[PDB]
RNA sequence: GGUGAAAUUCUUGGAUUUAUUGAAGACUAACUACUGCGAAAGCAUUUGCCAAGGACGUUUUCAUUAAUCAAGAACGAAAGUUAGGGGAUCGAAGAUGAUCAGAUACCGUCGUAGUCUUAACCAUAAACUAUGCCGACUAGGGAUCGGGUGGUGUUUUUUUAAUGACCCACUCGGCACCUUACGAGAAAUCAAAGUCUUUGGGUUCUGGGGGGAGUAUGGUCGCAAGGCUGAAACUUAAAGGAAUUG
């Protein structure tokens, strides 16, 4: 049978859309299908912080950030339980947290 | 625009067609505009000037060759060159064009 | 045996049985 | 008569007494009869002109081009062949070039060249089909047709030549450093065999 | 064993002087000698310096400065600007979804030989009140914009030789000038140059060069 | 009526040399013995008189091109080219 | 007040470099690899093997002269993770450690517009 | 370097790593969304040129010119074929290093074809919304894209004119979504898959248990690969769909 309405991806009134590659294991992934991440982290860390505002000029300067866009194919998104398999009722939620 | 300008003249007004027939009226003094085709040669093309310098009358260069203008002034032949007698309900004389 | 693969070797086949008869012919 | 490429009979006033020069271009393609040709240092970037190499500017291509200033013609010269100005080097004036085999090669930048491509291209598309239009063809050329393949031959005749089959016995592959007479297969070959990385 | 840090001679990088304080930093070497002399080793070096180092205010903690030292003098390495870059974490913080992207460049020429290529960023912003949650123009809207903004940076560059170009690019008076020209079109929120990136150099002009290495 | 299927100007091959052979030589007869507009009197009366050199039949006109047809791509690319890289100069 | 010279840590998975250069980066001063510090081969890119490679890094940056360094962290980049390794974490922390003076840290990740189709085939690296 | 761990491979002749400068070919990240356009296939850097198109607006024109369509045609991913060009990358074949009982597989490093383009072919995909097209009607809601209409509604520019952008309220058209189950369905589910034994709006295509078999044969198209058309003898009590408990 069907399991989603939205089949497995997010295509409406397109037929084509685009490949990506999986960040894990360079697997194509139409783009709108890919299990898409935001890592937004410290370029340190959330414990070397004081050491770096110790040992550093220019006190407490930028501590600048690292930003990527992680694109999962479904089988690395679950296996690294990015999206955490879920009942039939709770699969139709579509909120983040 | 200076297509649909041509044929009004050719619908509208009076006008003569070819080579030997511009340069007859640009010698009688009956003719108002002068439009060449691009392909004409330089010599011919120089000639024309000459004697529409010599009788003040306006020179156009189109932009297309001779079936170009042919097809512009409604004919299924080649035009090298095309003589406007006196523009009919266009404003071929008026527009710079 | 997978469909595709089925359809392959059926394809195999037919091709080889197209050379035999042409060369029989 | 032998050369695929046409060419253009170029005349030129002599600048040192009346009268007139007659040349043998090799016509570019879109040259046509009654066109005005430049040659010159000052000459326009136009096809067939003739103009140094130095004063094109990079990836312009030309033909009939110098290997030395005043050669008067060296390089891109057959049919559909043409030089790419790759480089300038201003200082000790020399010209980056690529050559239609494939190779860079250093000129001065004062040598010259002909704006475009030599005319006549595509020539060898097309198959000659029969014995006897390469017949033709060599026969306006030079006595090298048709060829008897040294195996066919006898050992008298050809270091191929012999045995009771066709075939070479030794390598065809054949030193740069042999002598007259033995330099019959591929010389000084790199590789053989089918080109297929 | 040869311990190559016994033989080198410890240079000191200075700075144009459309800028604050022009003592940058240090560049080694080597000493130098017959075959190979270490005078043409340093010629075409290229150093990056923040410009909120070269500037001392930490409000240019990106948009950091190439400096391509042109001559030697004494033990003084005199740089000029060669290009300037905004920083990958300033960039990647500028760009969010639920809005536009718009970004034109212009290969343009100065009132100098200086040839370069200026890049520019802008990105639709929502209006005080705004309902709707995704704010983007209307691609009509971004052809304007990008028209306005290559009409300005062509305008901006060929006057302004190298030393006002510079001058020009650190106060950011043309973000404002892209601001003041485009918020009728559609209204923008983070308007930067965000690269300048040198194509071909004039004459050495070393007359030039002490103009702004005193 | 139409008297060959696909042989074309190559029927008086008859059935030597190999169809694909053949074929090429097809297309690019066909192109060398083609008419063409001229560039310079506006007419299609532009016919090869041997391999690179194209003749209007009127106004005399000779042109130097390719061995079958009257431009080549590469001579087209090569126009444009030089076109790009002289404006270049001349702005 | 200070020498700056640029760190330049390369943290990959299976290895970690750190490759203190001039301002200009012409001129190397103590490249360091995690590989030197272990020999396992498991653990080039692990964060002990940084922190040792880091270490000998700041040691020869003084009696050098190097005092500060401006510190560019790198990812493998390209068609590759972009993710930062194991050892990039440890490395930045012992030059901390070290008394080297840090300013203006960066991430250098070659990032394309997306270039040059990626390695592993369409059905990906399947283990 | 590479991996889970390694080998293979490069490396004191300097590998990897740093910096400056080039060359080539491909791709067009992020922005990029339950958003757009296209007949579908598909289509994402700028700018110019060219022809086209939907929707909207309309107190313009024509006046049945229309719907669907055997035959007949145009287009039609990728792979593949031919001949040039290009050939950075990745990479059916192949090589090689591993793993294992074996491994001619997965994993590693290379690597021809191919990947790109031009001129021709081919005509097939889970070419899928597995849902033919045209028309009408049956329920509530909010968001969104395009056009329009209306607010003595905000906002910048001279302080506010306007315009833009935004807000609100409507309206046509569109991609969708949410709730409910009128109603439908075997159910999953479905605003169409509803207005069906209270069975008829128009029209095209296709199916008739599972295999044999999309096989054989003939025809036709194609350079080929193959495509379209397409049985039977024989064999069989099931095959299958959806859901439930384990
Ligand atoms: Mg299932
Ligand atoms: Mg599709
Ligand atoms: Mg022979
Ligand atoms: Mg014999
Ligand atoms: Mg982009
Ligand atoms: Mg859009
Ligand atoms: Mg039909
Ligand atoms: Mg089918
Ligand atoms: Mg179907
Ligand atoms: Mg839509
Ligand atoms: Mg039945
Ligand atoms: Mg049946």
């Amino acid at each position: 049978p069907k399991k989603r309405a939205s089949n497995g991806r997010n295509k409406k009134g397109r037929g084509h859309v685009k490949p990506v590659r999986c960040v894990n294991c360079s697997k194509s992934i139409p783009k709108d299908k890919a299990i898409k991440r935001m890592a937004i982290r410290n370029i340190v860390e959330a414990a070397a912080v004081r050491d770096l505002s110790e040992a550093s000029v220019y006190p407490e300067y930028a501590l600048p950030k690292t930003y990527n866009k992680l694109h999962y194919c479904v089988s690395c998104a679950i296996h690294a339980r990015i999206v955490r398999v879920r009942s039939r009722e709770d699969r139709k939620n579509r909120a983040p947290p | 625009s200076i297509n649909q300008k041509l044929a009004l003249v050719i619908k509208s007004g009076k006008y003569t067609l070819g080579y030997k027939s511009t340069v007859k009226s640009l010698r009688q003094g009956k003719s108002k505009l002068i439009i060449i085709a691009a392909n004409t040669p330089v010599l011919r093309k120089s000639e024309l000037e000459y004697y529409a310098m010599l009788s003040k009358t306006k020179v156009y260069y189109f932009q297309g060759g001779n079936n170009e203008l042919g097809t512009a002034v409604g004919k299924l032949f080649r035009v090298g060159v095309v003589s406007i007698l006196e523009a009919g309900d266009s404003d071929i004389l008026t527009t710079l064009a | 045996m997978r469909a595709k693969w089925r359809k392959k070797r059926t394809r195999r086949l037919k091709r080889k049985r197209r050379k035999v008869r042409a060369r029989s012919k | 008569s032998g050369r695929g490429a046409p060419l253009a009979k170029v005349v030129f006033r002599d600048p040192y007494k009346y009268r007139l020069r007659e040349e043998i271009f090799i016509a570019n393609e879109g040259v046509h009869t009654g066109q005005f040709i430049y040659a010159g240092k000052k000459a326009s970037l136009n096809v067939g002109n003739v103009l140094p190499l130095g004063s094109v500017p990079e990836g312009t291509i030309v033909s009939n081009v110098e290997e030395k200033p005043g050669d008067r013609g060296a390089l891109a010269r057959a049919s559909g062949n043409y030089v790419i100005i790759i480089g300038h080097n201003p200082d000790e004036n020399k010209t980056r070039v690529r050559l239609p085999s494939g190779a860079k090669k250093v000129i001065s930048s004062d040598a010259r060249g002909v704006i475009g491509v030599i005319a006549g291209g595509g020539r060898v598309d097309k198959p000659l089909l029969k014995a006897g239009r390469a017949f033709h063809k060599y026969r306006l050329k030079r006595n090298s047709w048709p060829k008897t393949r040294g195996v066919a031959m006898n050992p008298v005749d050809h270091p191929h030549g012999g045995g009771n089959h066709q075939h070479i016995g030794k390598a065809s592959t054949i030193s740069r450093g042999a002598v007259s007479g033995q330099k019959a297969g591929l010389i000084a070959a790199r590789r053989t065999g089918l080109l297929r990385g | 064993v040869v311990d190559p840090f016994t033989r080198k001679e410890w240079f000191d990088i200075k700075a144009p002087s459309t800028f604050e304080n022009r003592n940058v930093g240090k560049t080694l070497v080597n000493k130098s000698t017959g075959l190979k002399s270490a005078s043409d080793a340093l010629k075409g070096r290229v150093v990056e310096v923040c410009l909120a180092d070269l500037q001392g205010s930490e409000d240019h903690s990106f948009r950091k400065i190439k400096l391509r030292v042109d001559e030697v003098q004494g033990k003084n390495l005199l740089t000029n600007f060669h290009g300037m870059d905004f920083t990958t974490d300033k960039l990647r913080s500028m760009v969010r979804k639920w809005q536009t992207l718009i970004e034109a460049n212009v290969t343009v020429k100065t009132s100098d030989d200086y040839v370069l290529r200026i890049f520019a960023i802008a990105f639709t912003r929502k209006q005080a009140n705004q309902v709707k949650r995704h704010s983007y123009a209307q691609s009509s809207h971004i052809r304007a914009i990008r028209k306005v903004i290559s009409e300005i940076l062509t305008k901006e560059v060929q006057g302004s030789t190298l030393a006002q170009l510079t001058s020009k690019l650190i106060p950011e008076v043309i973000n404002k000038e892209i601001e003041n020209a485009t918020k009728d079109i559609f209204p923008l929120q983070n308007i930067h140059v965000r690269k300048v990136k040198l194509l071909k150099q004039p004459k050495f002009d070393v007359g030039a060069l002490m103009a702004l290495h005193g | 009526a139409k008297r060959t299927k696909k042989v074309g100007i190559t029927g008086k091959y008859g059935v030597r040399y190999g169809s694909s052979l053949r074929r090429q030589v097809k297309k690019l007869e066909i192109q060398q013995h083609a008419r063409y507009d001229c560039s310079f009197c506006g007419k299609k009366t532009v016919k090869r008189g041997a391999a690179g050199i194209w003749t209007c039949s009127c106004c005399k006109k000779t042109v130097a091109g390719g061995a079958y047809t009257v431009s080549t791509a590469a001579a087209a690319t090569v126009r444009s080219t030089i076109r790009r890289l002289r404006e270049m100069v001349e702005a | 007040s200070q020498v700056f010279g640029v760190a330049r840590i390369y943290a990959s998975f299976n290895d970690t470099f750190v490759h203190v250069t001039d301002l200009s980066g012409k001129e190397t001063i103590a490249r360091v690899t995690g590989g030197m510090k272990v020999k396992a081969d498991r653990d080039e890119s692990s964060p002990y093997a940084a922190m040792l490679a880091a270490q000998d890094v700041a040691a020869k940056c003084k009696e050098v002269g190097i005092t500060a360094v401006h510190v560019k962290i790198r990812a493998t980049g390209g068609t590759r993770t972009k993710t930062p390794g194991p050892g990039g974490q440890a490395a930045l922390r012992a030059l901390a450690r070290s008394g080297l003076r840090i300013g203006r840290i960066e991430d250098v990740t070659p990032v394309p517009s997306d270039s040059t189709r990626k390695k592993g085939g369409r059905r990906g690296r399947r283990l």
